[PDB]
């Protein structure tokens, strides 16, 4: 369960990122498919995994959506992402196991750009953030 | 394991640009704050208290250090990890006894570590060659079976 | 997240195992410290790692009963297990990757001994009772 | 790994009271019914329906006996499991890319059907050895650094 201090920090977190976020999301996926190929069989409807690539584009845009998403829904995330819950179980089903591969490469990525605010306490509330985020879209499995 | 030149090359080239004293020192201190229950396998370093007592532990410092030391053996014995780490996974399995979820939680610190300091030129090209090298050093360290 | 079918089963075989309880929450330790050697390091303020040996005897007890209260409390176990929670996190401070070990050997221990209840259906509520479990002494952890 | 004469034993004496299409198509409808999320790698099944689907599909039946076959080969090469799943290990991980948690999930069910069929015979030292082998051979069909 995230903090006051965790919340907010997400919430500044999430500001800062503003004019960078679709392609921080088209960066983050393009690193997840190369870096951990295991998640290349989910997106074979595909042409291109490179970032830059217009489905890449287009898809790190609706990442970063269902997470700003979160982010409005960050007091109850179980009930705010119910519906992408459910899509990622039964339309998707995508093993619950990669959830955290995006998470990881999303704090890469972010890293690599905004790395003044990767504290380690900071760090602390984002990890907790996508943790709590990757059990709010696994609640819908069984 | 079989390494592409690039992926050679880009951790020698990793390993080259890093301090391994500040980085091995930041990569457990941010172990030790972000998963907080690993504090328990160095019962005998100091503060288990705030994260600025981590920050500043001389004995964090230190062996942050040592683990950087101990990835740069594999760094200069790439085609022969296993054998290079065989008393490393002794060590940590048969008598320190830490869970290997450990090792992937503190390789994924150092990751976001390089990351930060390393920034537009920590590619995902460049991030799949060292995830690839930590892959293999933690299968080497590592419970061994075979 | 339990459904109310996953509740009425968990409270079935709690019903079920009253007069073995005690001995399974002692044979599970039993097991736990047996196949799973890591966990050792936290009893080492013991003598006989046995089941049976009175140390493992009355913690088997102990054990069974916060898993009793965690039945009480299945409702919101996350609020209900809060204490134990901060004491497996900073008075023990033990390692969340051992909670899914002692519950796997609780699973199997009650399997060799009321094994016409692990239909399919019940295992899986079970299982998800006790990863809930587990996630709720999580909940301290930072 | 090296095997204690105990634990040599009690493999061979376990396996030997197994039926495996029984035990094979058990415990793979108990792991696809307790996780669910398995079901996708075997997306050319049947029924991704109730688990009364599951449990009268005649294809899980079939895949469960040849997963304890494929054990049993284990069983026959017990100091040569990493060289005897060689080709397996290639399959799961460079082929299917099963998430290797996916191994430890149907090791817990397979573990899980065994002390259901086995009772009080399946003791702590006996669930020890049972344990160390599935280890054994969940390692040697992960990914192969080594
Ligand atoms: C933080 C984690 C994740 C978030 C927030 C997220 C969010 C979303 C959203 C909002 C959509 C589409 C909804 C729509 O516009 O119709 C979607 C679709 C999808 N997601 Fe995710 N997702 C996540 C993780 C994953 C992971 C880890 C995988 C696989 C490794 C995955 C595979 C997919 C696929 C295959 C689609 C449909 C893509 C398409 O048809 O173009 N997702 N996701
Ligand atoms: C890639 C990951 C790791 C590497 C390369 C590594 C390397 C090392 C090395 C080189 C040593 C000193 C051994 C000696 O003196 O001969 C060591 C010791 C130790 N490590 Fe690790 N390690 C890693 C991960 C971990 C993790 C995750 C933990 C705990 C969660 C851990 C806990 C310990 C402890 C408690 C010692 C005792 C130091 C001493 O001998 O005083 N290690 N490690
Ligand atoms: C189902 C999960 C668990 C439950 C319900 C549970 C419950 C309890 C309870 C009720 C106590 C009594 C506290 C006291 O009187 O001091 C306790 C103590 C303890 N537990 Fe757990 N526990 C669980 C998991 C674990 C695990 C997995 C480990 C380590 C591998 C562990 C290690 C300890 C230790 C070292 C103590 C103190 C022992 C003593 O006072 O002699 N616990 N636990
Ligand atoms: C106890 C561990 C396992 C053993 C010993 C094992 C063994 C085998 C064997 C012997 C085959 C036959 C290879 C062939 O067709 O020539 C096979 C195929 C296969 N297994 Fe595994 N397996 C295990 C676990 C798993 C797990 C956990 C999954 C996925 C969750 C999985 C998915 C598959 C799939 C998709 C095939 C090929 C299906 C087909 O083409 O008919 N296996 N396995």
């Amino acid at each position: 369960s995230l903090s006051s201090k965790d919340k907010d920090t997400v919430k500044a977190l999430w500001g800062k990122i503003a004019d960078k976020a679709e392609e921080i999301g088209s960066d983050a996926l393009s690193r997840m498919l190369a870096v951990y190929p295991q998640t290349k069989t989910y997106f074979s409807h595909w042409k291109d995994l490179s970032p830059g690539s217009a489905p890449v584009n287009k898809h790190g845009k609706t990442i970063m959506g269902g997470i700003v998403d979160a982010v409005a829904s960050i007091d109850d995330l179980n009930a705010g992402l119910l519906a992408l819950s459910e899509l990622h179980a039964f339309t998707l089903r995508v093993d619950p196991a990669n959830f955290k591969i995006l998470s990881h490469c999303i704090l890469v990525l972010l890293a690599v750009k905004f790395p003044k605010d990767f504290t380690p306490e900071v760090h602390i509330s984002y990890d907790k953030f996508f943790s709590a985020l990757a059990r709010a879209l696994a609640e819908k499995y069984r | 394991v079989v390494w592409t030149d690039f992926e050679r090359a880009t951790i020698a080239d990793i390993f080259s640009k890093l301090d391994y004293e500040a980085v091995g020192g930041a990569t457990l201190a941010r172990c030790l704050i972000v998963y907080p229950w690993t504090q328990r396998y160095f019962g005998n370093f100091g503060n288990l208290y705030n994260a600025a007592a981590i920050m500043g532990n001389p004995m964090i410092a230190k062996h942050g250090t040592t683990i950087l030391h101990g990835l740069d053996r594999a760094v200069k014995n790439m085609d022969n990890i296993k054998a290079t780490y065989a008393e490393l996974s002794v060590l940590h399995s048969e008598k320190l006894h830490v869970d290997p979820d450990n090792f992937k939680l503190l390789s994924d610190c150092l990751t976001i570590v390089v990351a930060a300091q390393l920034g537009k030129a920590f590619s995902g090209e460049v991030q799949a060659a060292f995830q690839k090298f930590l892959s293999v050093v933690v299968s080497a360290l590592g419970k061994q079976y075979h």
